[PDB]
Parts: structure tokens; C-alpha cells; sequence
């Protein structure tokens, strides 16, 4: 999925092998916050939500808690007492095409910012100027999301 | 002052009160609450702070007048004086046998 | 009918503060991208700080920790306060509306920015006495800070006037001359007359060039 | 940082001409870049973005290519009033970085400067200084000498000068000339002259004054 | 909060006569009253208090009555030095409101104007601007009527009046009409006349200057 | 011998700060109710705030968290630090000693205080020609703000002085004529030269009026 | 930020009490060993406080 509309899978009633996971060698980012690595195997958990989305090389960064950006104010905003593990790989072979793959949008513009695990796909013209912009797109009315070539 | 006034012109009378608490003893209290005394049955009474449950029933012992509980040998509580009416009441255990 | 407004600058000893301005017209700035961009005299524009539609605060590295950049709703208003003045951020400074922090379509007139520890000094005004045609015009001497800014006749005639940048002498003041050509037929019926204004002092002389 | 290089550092083509501006990234920036327009005395306008649209407003005769590291900006026609300096601007990377600027120079025909000498007001002269004013006006090219003589006085770095910019109507210079003086060392000598030398001139003009009228 | 309301707006009694300012409260506000007298560029000058009590220093004319919502301001002898404004200020509500004022106008007699007119200086005709000035002098009642005259011509609007204050001395006014031309547009004509149309006059007094003297 | 003397009005921008204060003579203003009260151009007085004998600090609704009236009891001086002005600010200021903010006997002379985004601007003076009695002056215009005092031979002369109020023009400047009327027996044989003085701008002319 | 007061993040095992570890090898926190030198899964094991 894009990161203004991420997919959420909610991995319940069922046994979690972790480490299969962080040994795996193609993951460039494994980061567990509020948890350690190695002890995923022994804690068990009510519920797991996954999260997944295609961003930037550069915007991995803001998927930590704490952190700010466009994608943590506007798209992907994580809690402060964030407990979990992000998990980021390079799919330039996938998600990149010749002719550009312009499947993939964020959120650019947007009046505040998201609270933690917060979605929102709502696709209506941005007010910027705070004219009578009755829907019509022009000038000072934004599309909110713009596409990663 | 003139009654001709308007509000907020008119005069008003306020009184505060201040409660405030020292570690002397408290004598300021609000009117302790007090309900029909029920005999013979087992009841749970408080009787001026003296709390238990028990049967109270009239009494043959003669108290002095300052005094108030009345204890047995294994100072258990077992006589009472009634505080609005001033008569003896024998406090009994409701009853206990092996079946 | 989009018009961005600073204000604020001025001179300003170093370690001191500064509280700029920006008035914004045809647009809400509670609601877009605002950066600010200075550019040093001389030489090419640098980014200063930027606020998000949300309300994230950025700043470049010369400039963290000291600046702070932020807006206040209710007025359509933008404000920079500036703190700890170094003798680098001596420069013209622009808000200007971006697309994301992408690229910058409307930019705001801009106001300079004077760190240094030299006294602020009222300019003075000479007249050059004029010998077709011929070129008449009045120096401005012996000012700081930067700049001046001179009219002809009110601000009637705009055509024929060169108002010179003005050079750093080595005793640390400025100097200027504005000049107008003007044909022989009015040369000698009408007199001209340059407005010149320093802000920074507050002081304006309406001195007459005569033959 | 992304150090970014414009080139050239001054471009001077006749008007009527395609100019070709080229900008180098330090990185590669796909195509996140704008270009600006910088008047003197003016803030500056944006003319296109994303490397290859136009902003609107800004006149058909730009346009832009390139992608990655070499960027290029087009203008297929110069006209009088693009006397600017131009900035390319990258917007991927997470500091915003502009361009070094690149100024524009629009060559007109060779125009001869008209040169008036201006000598020091009565009222600038009790105050202690003096001020001769040699002023040079609408030429063409900016290289003109202004050597002083005060009678035949080897004169060396006692002066300043000032250019204005490129004019957008005729694409003339401007220059002034300032001497100063003290006033116990100004009125030791009686015909102060400015001498231009200029390539539209076959001779230099020399302008004079006398002291004394 | 309180909207404090003060009639007549404007009150114009000749001198000698009792003039009675009234003012309102939009609640009832006691006798929590104050009267202030303001001079033009003068401060204003307290001149009752608690609706009834003089300022020591006020004269005896000054009295005051009034209860509750309606209060009055009683000047039993007007003179020619009471031409001012008076506010009526109430303090027993939380914000301090102040009236609307009353300006206080003394009838003298009837005085014709002294007209004289001042043509530009030469001065300001070499900065292109001109101003022409009809000054009338001493006169009463205020309205008065100024028409330019460009011989013969239509002036309409193009002049801007100032009046002052009627005065504590002698109860006369002051105006003055200045037209304002263009240098090119002032010396197209010779004769420049202001007529001027009072109460006072039995013809309307026309002064006139030429340019050529 | 009680007197009140304010100080520190003067052009300010909107959103600007500015601190106006008032010294005192013939009381202390440690123990006293002060007040400061505005009056709009051509409109009425309006109350802003009051400082009471202990130190208590009331604001009207208009000024309530801009504005902040405070004293400082080692010299007797009343201030009014102002804060993000409006455009409705322009007004004249009084400070007042109160009885118990009830009424106030004691009023001061008076500042001025304009917010606009105007630049302060010199007058220029220019003479009228005169032509029993006449009557001579000056005309001082072209100016910002106000205001303008116009003085004649040093203050020596002060009966038959009519110094007009100033008008608005359309270009937003202000314009006064200042005129004296003077029989012609001293009229060849006396001179008379008008002090106009701009505070503001910090400007003196003493222009002769001659025949 | 002064960065000369460091604590050991990462250990393979808990101290014993009142013992002083000095060491500082390179962690291996993965299926991987490091080989004394640093990669991924691999890290020092003093952090700084800042
Ligand atoms: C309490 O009141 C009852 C009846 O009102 C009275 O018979 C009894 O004596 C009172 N007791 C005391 C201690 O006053």
C-alpha cells in the first residue's frame, strides 16, 4: 500500500516465529523500540498489528517515535511509548519502473497533524488560502497527495 | 443605600465561614444520626462509637451514671447503656450452635 | 493579490534580538508552507528556517538553536525571532509561501538584517550643481545603516534616475548619488528636488538641486 | 550537504539568442528542482519546477531538462529585460540548498557614455570634505577607466567608483566616480578633470572645472 | 456594559444664558457621576463629582443634579471661555464609561470675514505643486461658502477647507481653503479669485491675484 | 504643583511595541490610583486601564492581555509598556490620577501614539506673501505624523496666531497653515520668522515671512 | 552534549554483584558473529548518554 492509505493486518490467534525475521539478511532496518530483539520468542502478546506501506529511502528515519517529518506528521505518526519493531527493506526491483511507477502517494498538505495510529484517506482539496474554494481545484485549492515517482 | 437601588447597588449581607482544623481536639461536628432502638434481634449496633452485632435485650445491672459499656471477665462487651434513653441493655451473641 | 510583507529589520548589535515581521495577503499562513531564505549582500541565497502546514519548525544548522520561527493565527501573521547574533547573519531576509517545502512561488519584498556594533548616523545631503541636456543629481553621505532610499519629486518621475549602490568607504560609512538627465527645455524652469529616506534613523531631506 | 554548481558564473549573449544555464548536484536529485529569477532590487520569481514545469505567469521562452546530477535551463529567445541572476534549487535532500547564481549579460551595440563633472557643494565644503562627482551616463561595455587630474596630478586609489546594474530598457551602464578631499587640500589647486577612457571613444574625454567660477 | 448617552450632541446658546447638558445611563448608576470639561488641545478638566460635589477651583456657574439613569449639568451663566467638550464619566459599574460629549458653541453677533488670499510661493511653484490660500478671518456663524475661481472655471472638490475652533477670546471662527494644481496645470491661466459667500455679507466677496505680478 | 508629564509617543508599525511614560510632580505614584485613558481622533475619551494604590492592574476589554500599566516607586514614574498594536490603537493617551478609580482631578498633557505602516516624514515649510492690517504665514506640508507646533519670533508673539488643524489629503499626508494677522505700521519695519518644529522627524525651521 | 559518561548497553550475561566490567568487544545481538568487527547486528556496547 501507499503511506496515506497503509495496510493494517491484525495478526492475532496464532504463534508468532520472530526470528525468522531478524535473521533474515534483507532487511536493511530492524528496529525494536520498546522490546528486545532476541526476546520476541518468549513474550507473548493479546494482539500484533502490522503496518505496512512503501515510503522513500530517505524518510525511513521518521518511522521511530518521537520523530517528525512529512510522513510521521501527515501519513505514519508513531506514539511516544511506542512498543514494537519497524522493519524496513530496499524494493527498488519492485516498486520502481522504467516509464515511473506513480502507484505510490503521500500525504503532502494537511491543516494538523495525525495522532499515533491514525488514518486518513480522505483524497478532498486542500484550502490553502481560505477562499470560497467550492471543491474546484485551481489556485490556493492543493491536491493533498502527491506521487513518488 | 437607598431601596431605590438596582442590583449590584443593593446591600448584602455575607457571612464566611471558615473551618479550619488544629491537631487540639475537633468539638465541631455535624447532628450524629440516630434511629428507633429494635430489641430482640440481631442487630448490628453502634452505640457511641462502640460498634458490634448481638441481641440487645433489658438489663437487671444498675449502673453508675458516668459510666457507659459494661465488660465480663474476658473484657468482651457484653452491657450498654442506651444514650437517648437512659436504661441498661445486656448484649448477647446471636446464637451459635453445632448442627 | 498574493502579498507578503516584512518588517522588523533593522541594526542590531551582536548577541542581540530581533523579532521580524511578515504580513501575509491571499492566503491563511496557519494553513501553508512559510520559509524563510536570507541572502547575504554580495551573495546567493541561503535557507534559514521553514514551518509546516501542521506546525513543524525546521532550521538550517547555522542557524539552530538560536532562531525560532513561528506563527499566530488569529492576525494572518508570520514571525522569526532572531537570538545570540552572530556577524554572518548580517543579510536580506524573505518569507516566502512554499509548495511543501518544495519550491517557493511567492516570496515576500524581504528586510535587511544589520549585525554590528556601529552607532546608527543620519545621512547628509549635498546638492551636485548642473553645468540638449543635462545631468543633475544629490550625494548621500556618511550614513549607516544600509539602505537609503531616494525619490525624485515625490516620486513623479521615475524615468532618467539613477540611483547608484551605495559603497563602504574606509571610514566605515556609506555614500550614494542619484542622478536624473533632464533636457535644456526645463533645465532652467524647474527645480528637482530628491526625497532621500533613512528608515533606521527615521529622517528624510527634501533638498532642492539648483543651477 | 548537496553542493550545488552553476555554470557559468556570467553569460554574456547578444538578444535574440538561446542561453543555456547548466546546474550540477553533488548527489543525484531525480528531478526535484526549481529555478529562480532574481531582478536586482527585486525578490526572487520562480519560473519553473520539478525540473520541467512551468510556473504560471512565466513566458513560454523558458524551459528546462536534465535529471539526476546535470540539469539544464533554456531560454529560446533573450530579451532586454532578463538582465537577472538566476539560482537553480534542489528540494530532495533534507536541506534546501540554492545555487551559486548565474548572471545573465545582454550585449547591445557599443553606446558611447555622456560624462558630466560635478564639483563639490558650498555646503559640503564647511564641513570639512570635499566631493567631485564624475558621472557616466549610458554605455556600453562596463570596462571604462576614469583617471582624475587635479592640474596634471598623478591621482592613485584616492577615489571610489559605482556601477549600477544592466538596464532592462536599453542595457546601458551607469558609473559614478566619487573624489574626496580635505578642505585645506582641495583648495591648493584651481581646474579639477576626469578623463574617461572607453572603447566607443576614438579619443578620452576630458571634462573640467575651474575652482574659481 | 453601561452606554452612557449625553444630549444635544452640539448646543448653541448666546452668552448669559443657562445651558442644561443631559445625560443617561443604560443601567442606574446611583450618584456614581463625573463631569469633565476638555478644551481643544487641552486636556480635560474635572468639574463635578458624586453628581452634585464641585472641584475646588471650578466657578459657581457649574452645578449638577440627576439620579439613578438621568443626570443634568446645569451652567447657569455661560461665558465666552466655556466653548468646549463635556463628557459625563460613570464609575460605579466594573468598566469606567465615558459619554459621547457635547460641544458647548457661545451665539455672539454677527461678524463679516476678513478675506485675503495668498498665492504660491516661488519656492513651492519650482517643485511643481501650487497651493492657493483663502484665509477669512474672524468671522461667525461657521457657515461659510468658498468657490474658486480659475478664470471662470468650474472648480469642483479640487480644494481641501480646515476651520479652526471657535475661539475663547472673541467667539469667531477661522477657515482656510487651500487648491492645490499641477506647475503645468497652475500657469495655463493668469487671474486666480476666491469668492467667498457668508451670512455676515451683503455681496460675496471676491479677492483675486494675477500670476504675472 | 501637581503635574503630569508623558513622554514617549510617538509612529510605531502594526504589531510594534512601544513605552509610554508619565512622571509626576507634586505626589507619589507608589501610593496614588493611576490611570491611563485614550481618546481617538475627533472622538471620545475610552478608558484603558488603572493601577490602584497597592499595586492591583485593571485593563478594559479592548486592551486586556496586549497592554500592561505598571509603576516604578524609586523616581515617581507611571509606565504603559503597549504591545502587538492594532490599527484602532492610534489615540491620544492620558495618564490621570484617580480618586480610588472613580474620577479623575489630575489629567496629564498628553501623547500621541499612531499605528500605521507609514514612515515618519519631514515637513516643508513654505512662505505666504502678504500683500490698516494683513495678514502673513506659513504653509507646512507634506508631513507624517502628527503633530506639527508652529511657533512665531520664539514664542514672543502668541495673540492673533491661528495655527489651522491639520487636514488629510489624498495622499495621506497632512498639511497646516499657520497665519498671524499684523497691522502695516510694523509691517516693513519688523520680521517675523515661524518656528515649525516636527518632534517626530526631529526637524526645526525657522523660515522667514517677509513682504 | 557531554558524551564522557558511557554505560554497557549490551551484555551476554548479568553481572555478578559488585563486579566491574572494562570490556569492550564487539556484541553480537544476532544469528551472525561479528569477528571483532562491527556490521550489521553488531554494535559497541558503551552508548554515551547525551
Ligand atoms: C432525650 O430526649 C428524650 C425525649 O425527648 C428524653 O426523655 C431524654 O431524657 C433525653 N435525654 C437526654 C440525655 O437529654
Amino acid at each position: 500500500a501507499s503511506v496515506y492509505a497503509w495496510n493494517r493486518k491484525r495478526i492475532s490467534n496464532c504463534v508468532a516465529d520472530y526470528s525468522v525475521l531478524y535473521n533474515s539478511a534483507s532487511f536493511s532496518t530492524f528496529k525494536c523500540y520498546g522490546v528486545s530483539p532476541t526476546k520476541l520468542n518468549d513474550l507473548c502478546f493479546t494482539n500484533v498489528y502490522a503496518d505496512s506501506f512503501v515510503i522513500r529511502g530517505d524518510e525511513v528515519r521518521q518511522i521511530a517515535p518521537g520523530q517528525t517529518g512529512k510522513i510521521a506528521d501527515y501519513n505514519y505518526k508513531l506514539p511516544d511509548d511506542f512498543t514494537g519493531c519497524v522493519i524496513a527493506w530496499n524494493s527498488n526491483n519492485l516498486d520502481s519502473k522504467v516509464g515511473g511507477n506513480y502507484n505510490y502517494l503521500y500525504r503532502l498538505f494537511r491543516k494538523s497533524n495525525l495522532k499515533p495510529f491514525e488514518r486518513d484517506i480522505s483524497t478532498e482539496i486542500y484550502q490553502a488560502g481560505s477562499t470560497p474554494c467550492n471543491g474546484v481545484e485551481g489556485f490556493n485549492c492543493y491536491f493533498p497527495l502527491q506521487s513518488y515517482g | 443605600f437607598q431601596p431605590t437601588y438596582g442590583v449590584g447597588y443593593q446591600p448584602y449581607r455575607v457571612v464566611v465561614l471558615s473551618f479550619e482544623l488544629l491537631h487540639a481536639p475537633a468539638t465541631v461536628c455535624g447532628p450524629k444520626k440516630s434511629t428507633n432502638l429494635v430489641k430482640n434481634k440481631c442487630v448490628n449496633f453502634n452505640f457511641n462509637g462502640l460498634t458490634g452485632t448481638g441481641v440487645l435485650t433489658e438489663s437487671n445491672k444498675k449502673f453508675l451514671p458516668f459510666q457507659q459499656f459494661g465488660r465480663d471477665i474476658a473484657d468482651t462487651t457484653d452491657a450498654v447503656r442506651d444514650p437517648q434513653t437512659l436504661e441498661i441493655l445486656d448484649i448477647t451473641p446471636c446464637s451459635f450452635g453445632g448442627v | 493579490e498574493v502579498q507578503l510583507v516584512e518588517s522588523g529589520g533593522g541594526l542590531v548589535q551582536p548577541g542581540g534580538s530581533l523579532r521580524l515581521s511578515c504580513a501575509a495577503s491571499g492566503f491563511t499562513v496557519s494553513s501553508n508552507y512559510m520559509s524563510w531564505v536570507r541572502q547575504a549582500p554580495g551573495k546567493g541565497l541561503e535557507w534559514v528556517s521553514v514551518i509546516y502546514s501542521g506546525g513543524s519548525t525546521y532550521y538550517a544548522d547555522s542557524v539552530k538553536g538560536r532562531f525560532t520561527i513561528s506563527r499566530h493565527n488569529s492576525k494572518n501573521t508570520l514571525y522569526l525571532q532572531m537570538n545570540s547574533l552572530r556577524a554572518e547573519d548580517t543579510a536580506v531576509y524573505y518569507c516566502a509561501r512554499g509548495y511543501g517545502d518544495y519550491y517557493f512561488d511567492y516570496w515576500g519584498q524581504g528586510t535587511l538584517v544589520t549585525v554590528s556594533s556601529a552607532s546608527t548616523k543620519g545621512p547628509s545631503v549635498f546638492p551636485l550643481a548642473p553645468s540638449g541636456t543635462a545631468a543633475l543629481g544629490c550625494l548621500v553621505k556618511d550614513y549607516f545603516p544600509e539602505p537609503v532610499t531616494v525619490s525624485w519629486n515625490s516620486g513623479a518621475l521615475t524615468s532618467g534616475v539613477h540611483t547608484f549602490p551605495a559603497v563602504l568607504q574606509s571610514s566605515g560609512l556609506y555614500s550614494l548619488s542619484s542622478v536624473v538627465t533632464v533636457p535644456s527645455s526645463s533645465l532652467g524652469t524647474q527645480t528637482y528636488i530628491c526625497n532621500v529616506n533613512h528608515k533606521p534613523s527615521n529622517t528624510k531631506v527634501d533638498k532642492k538641486v539648483e543651477p | 550537504d548537496v553542493v550545488m554548481t552553476q555554470s557559468p558564473a556570467t553569460l554574456s549573449l547578444s538578444p535574440g539568442e538561446k542561453a543555456t544555464l547548466s546546474c550540477r548536484a553533488s548527489q543525484s536529485v531525480s528531478s526535484y528542482l526549481a529555478w529562480y529569477q532574481q531582478k536586482p532590487g527585486q525578490p526572487p520569481k520562480l519560473l519553473i519546477y520539478w525540473a520541467s514545469t512551468r510556473e504560471s505567469g512565466v513566458p513560454d521562452r523558458f524551459s528546462g531538462s536534465g535529471s539526476g546530477t546535470d540539469f539544464t535551463l533554456t531560454i529560446s529567445s533573450l530579451q532586454a529585460e532578463d538582465v537577472a541572476v538566476y539560482y537553480c534549487q534542489q528540494y530532495g535532500s533534507s536541506p534546501l540548498t540554492f545555487g551559486g547564481g548565474t548572471k545573465v549579460e545582454i550585449k547591445r551595440t557599443v553606446a558611447a557614455p555622456s560624462v558630466f563633472i560635478f564639483p563639490p557643494s558650498d555646503e559640503q565644503l564647511k564641513s570639512g570634505t570635499a566631493s567631485v562627482v564624475c558621472l557616466l551616463n549610458n554605455f556600453y561595455p562596463r570596462e571604462a577607466k576614469v583617471q582624475w587630474k587635479v592640474d596634471n596630478a598623478l591621482q592613485s586609489g584616492n577615489s571610489q567608483e559605482s556601477v549600477t546594474e544592466q538596464d532592462s530598457k536599453d542595457s546601458t551602464y551607469s558609473l559614478s566616480s566619487t573624489l574626496t578631499l580635505s578642505k585645506a587640500d582641495y583648495e591648493k589647486h584651481k581646474v579639477y578633470a576626469c578623463e574617461v577612457t572607453h572603447q566607443g571613444l576614438s579619443s578620452p574625454v576630458t571634462k573640467s572645472f575651474n575652482r574659481g567660477e
